[PDB]
Parts: structure tokens; C-alpha cells; sequence
């Protein structure tokens, strides 16, 4: 148990002095990389039945 | 009171709540209010365009090719079979020695395969074999519990995830784990790569995610949302989040530079745990196998479900978004696969 | 009047019959998880017979008896065929659903390894070539008749060789495997209530038996009360050609009939065939 | 071109049938896990039928049996391995007293599973012999540990062995009823339990497996039919 | 992050009557099953009472038949074990333990090693 909890101590303290930026930004983020390929996403914007491989014959 | 595990009790609370009240000093926003303004992506209702049948029992495991064509299904009948997605035909039907299988991969070089479960082995099988068919090449002993997960990086390096409450990056050729991953106190379930093999996540039976540096070996976030077992996790296609889901019937997002959690998906007519989440190319759906015999589309940036697929008599135990984004497949305990869009 | 009643209600039957029996075949063949269980062959068979009956016999009769004369002709010749045979396709078939349980039930280790489909196949094909057999091979050679209107008279050997054929060894053996059926029932529920006493003696310090008796009795009984009068008049009658006129012997006919309309209800309202129906029908 | 589809659906083919021969292998097999804690009879039973696996017949009629030796303690997400297998062999020692209350409550986690809601579970009551030498002797009393045992009466179904004193008859009797009163209290005609006393010298396991997977099966039948 | 606490439990004299309260939070305790276990020193973790989720239906060891007591409040989000007529065997530290998944019956958490879902855990002792 003394080793196992050393261990953890130490981690901890790897973890707290990490830089975080704000949520606001990390939202901004992924409004950014969605919009940027929206349409290219064929499950968001369906691509016409000609060009889908598991529709023709 | 001098006692050296008290004062390591002491610390430790002590960091839990400088970890706490610098968690909270950035929540300045959630992303519900960042997301109100956005258009719905109205409802989605695709429908099952293929269905793959042949195993004998229930299946646990899959993975799409980078090919966007094939994939590998595992299932506990003994077998290991891979999929021509495209015209339904099957290319592939290994035979395992151990029946117990919980884990299967697809080597992004489509060259190999692997596999793994009870018998606490990762099994590599190559798929450009010499004499004709395809056999085992390499086998991954070490482990002291099973295998829950495993992903190529490339074809020398492969790391997994078990049930003695580790991960390990492995040197497939020397059968060395070149790095070893330690600090989660359940068993691991579930491990993603990034999309750029720099880091890794892994979620465990600890209610806990840890994001791994494969090359380095240590833990550089820990992340504790979820009040259960993690069964699941997957990137954003951009490498800094990711999604998982738990038995406690909620689906949480994290980022990696915020350092917590963004959003939350549930809703109260759900019960039953989480099998499998996985994104879209965009990153805007998120699939998610539930225990209910459905699989739940969510839009990952409001909370809102766009669609259910209903086609599995069992519980969905894997899913999986094609790397060309085309279509989804899905896995269950009534021993089919269903490919959706 | 009477004769408008009697319309509706022979209707009212043949409607019923074909709701039934679509609704089954529609679920098998849309759903193929029904499909996979080897037992389900013979109820898919058993519907398909009942369908035949309320497509091929039923309404042409019903027609003849509106009417109160044959207007089809020629048909009559080939309609006595087909009343023989797909009546005869239910009976056969029901036996064999019997002796397929009493497989799964006397003897569990062997049915799982010897009943294959091939099996399940050869059976199908035995119960729907025999009928076959005893209903067309003899009426395109007239021997059912004795040596407008449409006659149905059997001949009066042809009468008791094709009902011992239909019901009367299709009776005994149904009724043998009930019955052992019942006495292992009875074994099994003897077994546990034997332990479930004797839980509920340590917590301190004939439900099982009835409903097992009322299926047996509803699936045995239903069966018996639809053919038997209907067989032994068809016994008796040729004989006495005390007698009988011919309504009560059309009555008598349709009471036969009347189980392919019943037979959906018990042979196919399992769990998975219930919820089948609910999803299909909405 | 069209050829690589034919090529494709001769592969197919040859696969389709190959996984044909492996059904009919497959359904014939009886798995059985076997559970139980250590210091019980299970791994002495197993050495008996003559590690991870065992694979034995009883009259034509195969049964794998698996227990998982090589994991941790922690039995919570492998068991859902064993949601399909035929029954599952819970191995009990029947002179261990405080060994027997973890026993009632793994079987109690095993019996309301949430994966395991149809599977059957035998019971080994292991080291009848031991528990009688402990009763016979009279210095370890079950009412010290299970004190329901004072008040306890010897069922009227009991079958003594020639010989058997009253006193181990109402010991085993009474272990016996701990583990029914479990097994009835949710199985609900969904699965069973069937107790069975042995020692480590008794040879007629195999058979009474046998025995009870024909029960299992026949009460599985009865049930798919709504009989019983 | 799931967090319990174990709470009271010392020296006493046989026969006293102690109250242990285990206080719990990250989840919603309505939703899971408890239970109450002890390792008492020399030996490895035992169960000594069991708690549904609704505090319906409890259990109890044979050992301790009669004289403990389990009682929850999901209200407050906390557990709470009544000792009375205590004896010198009932010396273990007492760890609060939750079954692992929400709306099961299913209990799997006497593991000697390693739990992830347990309390540090109190001394109790009783001795003259
Ligand atoms: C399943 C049934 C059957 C029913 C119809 C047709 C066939 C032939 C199939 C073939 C061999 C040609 O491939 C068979 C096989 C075999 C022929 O011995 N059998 C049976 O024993 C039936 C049976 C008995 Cl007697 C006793 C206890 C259980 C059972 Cl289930
Ligand atoms: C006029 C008569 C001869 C029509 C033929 C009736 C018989 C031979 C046909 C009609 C319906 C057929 C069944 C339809 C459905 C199934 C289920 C399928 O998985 C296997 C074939 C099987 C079991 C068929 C067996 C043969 C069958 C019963
Ligand atoms: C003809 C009418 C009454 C329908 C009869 C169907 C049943 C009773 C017939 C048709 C096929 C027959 C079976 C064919 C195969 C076998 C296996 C053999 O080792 C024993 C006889 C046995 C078991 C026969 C028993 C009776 C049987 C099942
Ligand atoms: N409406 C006649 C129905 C019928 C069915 C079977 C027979 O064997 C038979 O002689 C007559």
C-alpha cells in the first residue's frame, strides 16, 4: 500500500500543473472543425443514391 | 499526525480539490449555451442497406479497413471473420484456438489482423500470407487478465488494453512490450488511438478515462465523469476529444485541452449500460450501441438524438463509423452485423 | 333471411381463416429469426395447408351452399380433390407438429443432434405427399364415388380407408404422445414442487399440474371436438346410404373446416410469433 | 473484373460451407462453466472426470466444461462470457462455515444476473464426509454460525444413507434449504437448481450432470411449448 | 468521481452499542444496492450486511444475526450500520461497499485486492 500511494501522489501532482484553456474557446474549436466539413459528412448530408456503393447494383 | 499514510491521505485530498476549484474556475460557459444558437440537424433516419450474416454466437468486436470496404467481426463461436462490406461476400473465416474472444482489430495497412480475449493473448494473423492462407504470425503473452481492446499504430507496433488493469504498447516483431501503461485500479475496457498516433485514451472499470503518450509511457490527464464502468471511447476526428459511454446509461464528452468534461447525452428512459460510440468524419454524429436492442445517433453538439436503429434482436456489443464516413456497421449478441446510412 | 346469415357467417369464417394464415406466412417470411428454428417448419407447413384450404375449398363451397346449387360445373370433380387433400394436409401435419414435440420432450439430448432441417424437410414432404396420395390419385380415377349439384359421396370403402388414413391413426398417435407427454410433465412438476415444499418448510422454520392439464386438454380437445363427428358420420353414413340428412352433414363438414380457422391461435401465438404480429400488423 | 466476383463468390462459398461443418460441431457441444471458490472440491472434481478446460462424454453426449482459474477476483465483466452456456456447476464446501455464507452469496449474485437470467445451476455440496466427522464431533455447531439451524426440522423427503446419524442428515438437509431458498426465491420457471451430496471419493458426478442437463433441457422444452 | 467515506468506529467495551455512517457521493444513491463488509486482522474481507435499493429487502450474516442492523437514506446520500451487544470476534476494519451497476441485484465487491467502488474503511475494535 506505501508504494501504490507514492505512486499516486506523484501523478497528481503531474496533473494539476497542466495548462487548460477555456471552455469557451474549446467549444469555438469544434464549431470551427464541423462546419468546415459539413458537407462532406454523407451520414449529415445524404449523398444521392447514384453515388452511394451500397445502394446500387 | 506524522503517520506517512495520513499525510499522503492529507495530499492527496489536498490536490483533489486544487483539481476541483481549477476545474471549475474554467467553466465559465457549458456547451449548451455555446450550442443554442446552432441550426438541428433535423432527423436522421437511415436504414439497414446490408446485413451480414453467419456467426454462431454473439459478436464483440469490429473494425473498419482504411480501405472503407472490409472489416473484421469477432465472435465467441471461435471464429474471426472479415467482410467485403460492399458486395456482402465474406473473404475471410480464421479460426481461433481459444473461443473466448472480447477484441478484434484491422491493421490500417490492411495487411493484418488481430484478436484477443480470455486467454490473456493478443493473436496477429497476416493477412498477405505466402503459402496460401492466412495463419497465425505473432502472439502477445504477458498479461495477467484478458484482453479488452487492441489497435494498430502500424505493423510493428500494437497496443492493448486488459483486464489486469493495464495497457501495453508492444513491438510485435520482438514480442517485447516496449512500454507499459499502470495507474488504473479496474479492469481497462476500452482503448482509441488519435487520429495521429501521437496519444491515446483509454476508459476503464474505475469510472476513469487516462489519455497514454505512447512513446513516453505515462498518464498525462485523468478524467472522472461517468459513475461506472467505461465499455467504450473513440476520438474526434480532429484528436483533441473524445466520447464515452458507461453502464450507468450516459454518454459523456471530453476535451483533451480543457481537461473535462463538455456535454452529457442521456436521457431518463434509459437504463441499460453502453456498448460502443464512435464518430462521424465530422465529428457532428455520434453512434452509440445500447443495451436496449437499439443503436442511438446522437448530434454531439446538442444533446439532441436524430435517429434509432432498431434491427438487432440482442444487445449491440460494437460499432464502427467507416473511415470514408459512407456508412456504419453494427454488431450485437444475435450473431449479425448491420450496415447502416 | 336464414339464407343471408348463414352467408355472412360462412364468410365471416373463410375471412377469418385467410387473416390468420397470411398473417403467419408473412411473418415467417419476413421475419427470418422465425425462420431459424428448425420446430417452426411445421407450423409454417400447418398455415400453408390451413391457407390452401380457406383459398382452394372453402369459398367454393360456401358459393354452392349461398346458392343452393353447383355452379361451377366441372370444377366439382376437381374440388372434391382438393377438399380431401389440403383437410388431409392439416390433420397430417398437426400429428406431426405432436410427434415433433414429443422429440423435444421425452428425449432432449437426441432431438437437438437429429433434428436437422433435412430432417424437418422429409417430414413436410412425407405428411404433404401423403395427402396427395389419398386425396387426387382416387378421384381422377373415380373410385371415391359408389357404383347443378356437385356429389361428395364417398364410396363406402373409400369412406372408412381414407378417414383411418386421415383421422383415426392421426388420433392415436397424437393421443399416445400427449398422453406420455403428460405423464413426463407430471414427473417434472412432482420433481420441483417436491424442493419448493421443502424451501417453504425452511422459510417457515397443483397450479402447475392445472395449466398443464389445460393445454393438453384446449390442444387435444379443440382438435377432437372439430373432426371427430365429422369422421364417424363420414363412417356411418355410406352404411346407412339413425341416418342423417345432408345438412347435418355439411354442418358437421364445416365444424371440420373450422380448424384450420383455430389452428393459427394454438400452433402459433408464441412469444416470438406475438410480437411478430405486432409489428407487422402495427 | 467480373471474374475477381467469381473468384469472391467461390470463396465465399467455400467459407459458407466450412462454417456448416462447424455448426453442426458446435450445436452438439454442452458447455458448462464451472464456479466456485477455492479450497473447495471443484479442482478435485475435475482431476476426477479425468486446468482451463475439460471436454468429456456421458452416453453420446458432449460437455465442455470451463473454469476461470487463470483471471483476478474480480468475476464481474467476464461472466457475461457465460451467457449461453447450458448450466453452470457451482462447487460448494459443505464443512467450511463461514466459507459457506461467501458461497450463499455468490450464488445469490449468480442466480439474479442480469446476463445469466436463464442459465440452471447444480450445486456440489462437497465434503459430506468432513461434515459429518465435524457434527459427529461436536465442536464447531452450526447454530454458532447459522443460528436458523436450532429451529431447523429435517424435511419429511429426506433418503438417509444406511447408517447416516439424524444429526448430519439435518446438517446437510439444512445446507441444503439455504441454497434452495435462494434458487426459488426469483428463478421463477425460468432455470432451476438441483443439489446433489458428494465426497471427494464419489465417481457418480458425471452422471448426475447428465441427469441434470436432461432436466434442464426438458424444462426448457416444456416451457417453449407452455406447458410447464 | 465516485467518493466514499467511511465514518465512526473505536475502542469500546464489549456489549456498547457504536453507529457507523458512510457517506457517499458521485452517483445517485437511490439507484444502487449497499453493502456493509469487514476484515478483521489475520484474515481476508467478509460480508456482514446487505441493503436494497429502496431499503425494502436487507440480509444479514448469520454472525452477526440479530444484534446489526443496515439502514440507508437516499435523501441525504448516506448509509448508516448499527452495532449493539458487540463481542470480541466483530474486530475489523468495516468497509461501505456499492454493488457495482445501477438497477441489478447483483453484488461483486468482497474482492480482497482491489475494488474501485469502496471506502478507505474505520477501525472497530472491541477489547477490555
Ligand atoms: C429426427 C428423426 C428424423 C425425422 C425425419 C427424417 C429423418 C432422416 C434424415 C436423414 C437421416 C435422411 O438425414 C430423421 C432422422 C432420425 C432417424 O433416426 N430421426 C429420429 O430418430 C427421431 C427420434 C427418435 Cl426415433 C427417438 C428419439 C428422438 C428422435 Cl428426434
Ligand atoms: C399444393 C402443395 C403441394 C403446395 C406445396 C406445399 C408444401 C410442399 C410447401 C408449401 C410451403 C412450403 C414451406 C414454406 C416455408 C418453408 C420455410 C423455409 O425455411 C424452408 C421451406 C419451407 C419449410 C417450405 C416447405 C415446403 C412447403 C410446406
Ligand atoms: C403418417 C402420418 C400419421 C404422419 C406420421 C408422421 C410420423 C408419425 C412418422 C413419419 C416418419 C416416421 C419416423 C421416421 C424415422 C424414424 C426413425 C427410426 O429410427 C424410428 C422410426 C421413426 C421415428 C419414424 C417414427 C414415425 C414417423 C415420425
Ligand atoms: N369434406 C371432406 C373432408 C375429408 C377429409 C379427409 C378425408 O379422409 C375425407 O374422406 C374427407
Amino acid at each position: 500500500s506505501i508504494a501504490q500511494a507514492r505512486k499516486l501522489v506523484e501523478q497528481l501532482k503531474m496533473e494539476a500543473n497542466i495548462d487548460r484553456i477555456k471552455v469557451s474557446k474549446a467549444a469555438a474549436d469544434l464549431m470551427a472543425y464541423c462546419e468546415a466539413h459539413a458537407k462532406e459528412d454523407p451520414l449529415l448530408t445524404p449523398v444521392p443514391a447514384s453515388e452511394n456503393p451500397f445502394r446500387e447494383k | 499526525s506524522g503517520s506517512e499514510l495520513d499525510q499522503l491521505r492529507q495530499e492527496a485530498e489536498q490536490l483533489k480539490n486544487q483539481i476541483r476549484d481549477a476545474r471549475k474556475a474554467c467553466a465559465d460557459a457549458t456547451l449548451s449555451q455555446i450550442t443554442n444558437n446552432i441550426d438541428p440537424v433535423g432527423r436522421i433516419q437511415m436504414r439497414t442497406r446490408r446485413t451480414l450474416r453467419g456467426h454462431l454466437a454473439k459478436i464483440y468486436a469490429m473494425h473498419w479497413g482504411t480501405d472503407s470496404r472490409l472489416l473484421v467481426s469477432a465472435s465467441q463461436d471461435g471464429k474471426l471473420i472479415i467482410w467485403d462490406s460492399y458486395t456482402t461476400n465474406k473473404v475471410h473465416a480464421i479460426p481461433l484456438r481459444s473461443s473466448w474472444v472480447m477484441t478484434c482489430a484491422y491493421a490500417p495497412s490492411g495487411n493484418y489482423v488481430a484478436c484477443g480475449g480470455l486467454d490473456n493473448i493478443c493473436s496477429i494473423y497476416n493477412l498477405k500470407t505466402r503459402e496460401g492462407n492466412v495463419r497465425v504470425s505473432r502472439e502477445l503473452a504477458g498479461h495477467t487478465g484478458y484482453l479488452s481492446c487492441c489497435r494498430f499504430l502500424d505493423d510493428n507496433q500494437i497496443v492493448t488494453s486488459s483486464g489486469d488493469t493495464t495497457c501495453a504498447l508492444w513491438d510485435i516483431e520482438t514480442g517485447q512490450q516496449t512500454t507499459t501503461f499502470t495507474g488504473h485500479t479496474g479492469d481497462v475496457m476500452s482503448l482509441s488511438l488519435a487520429p495521429d498516433t501521437r496519444l491515446f485514451v483509454s476508459g476503464a472499470c474505475d469510472a476513469s478515462a487516462k489519455l497514454w503518450d505512447v512513446r513516453e509511457g505515462m498518464c498525462r490527464q485523468t478524467f472522472t465523469g461517468h459513475e461506472s464502468d467505461i465499455n467504450a471511447i473513440c476520438f474526434f476526428p480532429n484528436g483533441n476529444a473524445f466520447a464515452t459511454g458507461s453502464d450507468d446509461a450516459t454518454c459523456r464528452l471530453f476535451d483533451l485541452r480543457a481537461d473535462q468534461e463538455l456535454m452529457t447525452y442521456s436521457h431518463d428512459n434509459i437504463i441499460c449500460g453502453i456498448t460502443s460510440v464512435s464518430f462521424s468524419k465530422s465529428g457532428r454524429l455520434l453512434l452509440a450501441g445500447y443495451d436496449d436492442f437499439n443503436c442511438n445517433v446522437w448530434d454531439a453538439l446538442k444533446a439532441d438524438r436524430a435517429g434509432v436503429l432498431a434491427g438487432h434482436d440482442n444487445r449491440v456489443s460494437c460499432l464502427g463509423v467507416t473511415d470514408d464516413g459512407m456508412a456504419v456497421a453494427t454488431g450485437s449478441w444475435d450473431s449479425f452485423l448491420k450496415i447502416w446510412n | 333471411s336464414v339464407r343471408i346469415l348463414t352467408a355472412c357467417f360462412l364468410s365471416l369464417l373463410i375471412l377469418s381463416t385467410l387473416l390468420g394464415n397470411t398473417l403467419v406466412c408473412a411473418a415467417v417470411i419476413r421475419f427470418r429469426h422465425l425462420r431459424s428454428k428448425v420446430t417452426n417448419f411445421f407450423v409454417i407447413s400447418l398455415a400453408v395447408s390451413d391457407l390452401l384450404v380457406a383459398v382452394l375449398v372453402m369459398p367454393w363451397k360456401a358459393v354452392a351452399e349461398i346458392a343452393g346449387f353447383w355452379p361451377f360445373g366441372s370444377f366439382c370433380n376437381i374440388w372434391v380433390a382438393f377438399d380431401i387433400m389440403c383437410s388431409t394436409a392439416s390433420i397430417l401435419n398437426l400429428c406431426v407438429i405432436s410427434v415433433d414435440r414429443y422429440w423435444a420432450i421425452s428425449s432432449p439430448f437426441r432431438y437437438e443432434r437429429k433434428m436437422t432441417p433435412k430432417a424437418a424437410f422429409i417430414l413436410i414432404s412425407v405428411a404433404w405427399t401423403l395427402s396427395v396420395l389419398i386425396s387426387f390419385i382416387p378421384v381422377q380415377l373415380s373410385w371415391h364415388k359408389a357404383k347443378d349439384n356437385c356429389d361428395s359421396s364417398l364410396s363406402r370403402t373409400y369412406a372408412i380407408s381414407s378417414s383411418v388414413i386421415s383421422f383415426y391413426i392421426p388420433v392415436a398417435i397424437m393421443i399416445v404422445t400427449y398422453t406420455r407427454i403428460y405423464r413426463i410433465a407430471q414427473k417434472q412438476i412432482r420433481r420441483i414442487a417436491a424442493l419448493e415444499r421443502a424451501a417453504v418448510h425452511a422459510k417457515n422454520c397443483f397450479k402447475r399440474e392445472t395449466k398443464v392439464l389445460k393445454t393438453l386438454s384446449v390442444i387435444m380437445g379443440v382438435f377432437v371436438c372439430c373432426w371427430l363427428p365429422f369422421f364417424i358420420l363420414n363412417c356411418i353414413l355410406p352404411f346407412c346410404g339413425f341416418c342423417i340428412d345432408s345438412n347435418t352433414f355439411d354442418v358437421f363438414v364445416w365444424f371440420g373446416w373450422a380448424n384450420s380457422s383455430l389452428n393459427p391461435i394454438i400452433y402459433a401465438f408464441n412469444a416470438d410469433f406475438r410480437k411478430a404480429f405486432s409489428t407487422l400488423l402495427g | 473484373q467480373r471474374n475477381e466476383e467469381k473468384a469472391q463468390r467461390e470463396a465465399n462459398k467455400k467459407i459458407e460451407k466450412q462454417l456448416q461443418k462447424d455448426k453442426q460441431v458446435y450445436r452438439a457441444t454442452h458447455r458448462l462453466l464451472l464456479l466456485g471458490a477455492d479450497n473447495s472440491g471443484k479442482s478435485t472434481i475435475v482431476k476426477q472426470m479425468r486446468i482451463f478446460e475439460t471436454k468429456f462424454q456421458v452416453d453420446k453426449v458432449n460437455f465442455h466444461m470451463f473454469d476461470v482459474g487463470g483471471q483476478r477476483d474480480e468475476r464481474r465483466k467476464w461472466i457475461q462470457c457465460f451467457n449461453d452456456v447450458t448450466a453452470i456447476i457451482f462447487v460448494v464446501d459443505s464443512s467450511d462455515y463461514n466459507r459457506l455464507q461467501e458461497a450463499l452469496n455468490l450464488f445469490k449474485s449468480i442466480w439474479n444476473n442480469r446476463w445469466l437470467r436463464t442459465i440452471s445451476v447444480i450445486l456440489f455440496l462437497n465434503k459430506q464426509d468432513l461434515l459429518a466427522e465435524k457434527v459427529l464431533a461436536g465442536k464447531s455447531k452450526i447454530e454458532d454460525y447459522f443460528p436458523e439451524f436450532a429451529r431447523y426440522t429435517t424435511p419429511e423427503d429426506a433418503t438417509p444413507e444406511p447408517g447416516e446419524d439424524p444429526r448430519v442428515t439435518r446438517a446437510k438437509y439444512f445446507i441444503r434449504d439455504e441454497f434452495l431458498r435462494i434458487s426459488t426465491a426469483s428463478g421463477d420457471g425460468r432455470h432451476y437448481c438441483y443439489p446433489h451430496f458428494t465426497c471427494a471419493v464419489d465417481t457418480e458426478n458425471a452422471r448426475r450432470i447428465f441427469n441434470d442437463c436432461r432436466d434442464i433441457i426438458q424444462r426448457m422444452h416444456l416451457r417453449q411449448y407452455e406447458l410447464l | 468521481q465516485v467518493q466514499l467515506q467511511e465514518s465512526g468506529g473505536g475502542l469500546v467495551q464489549p456489549g456498547g452499542s457504536l453507529r457507523l455512517s458512510c457517506a457517499a457521493s458521485g452517483f445517485t444513491f437511490s439507484n444502487y444496492k449497499m453493502n456493509w463488509v469487514r476484515q478483521a486482522p489475520g484474515k481476508g474481507l467478509e460480508w456482514v450486511s446487505d441493503i436494497s435499493q429502496s431499503g425494502a429487502s436487507i440480509s444479514y450474516t448469520g454472525s452477526v444475526k440479530g444484534r446489526f442492523t443496515i439502514s440507508r437514506d437516499n435523501a441525504k446520500n448516506t448509509l448508516y450500520l448499527q452495532m449493539n451487544s458487540l463481542k470480541p470476534e466483530d474486530t475489523a476494519v468495516y468497509y461501505c461497499a456499492r454493488c457495482p451497476a445501477p438497477f441489478t441485484r447483483d453484488c461483486f465487491d468482497v474482492t480482497s485486492t482491489t475494488y474501485a467502488y469502496r471506502g478507505q474503511g474505520t477501525q472497530v475494535t472491541v477489547s477490555s
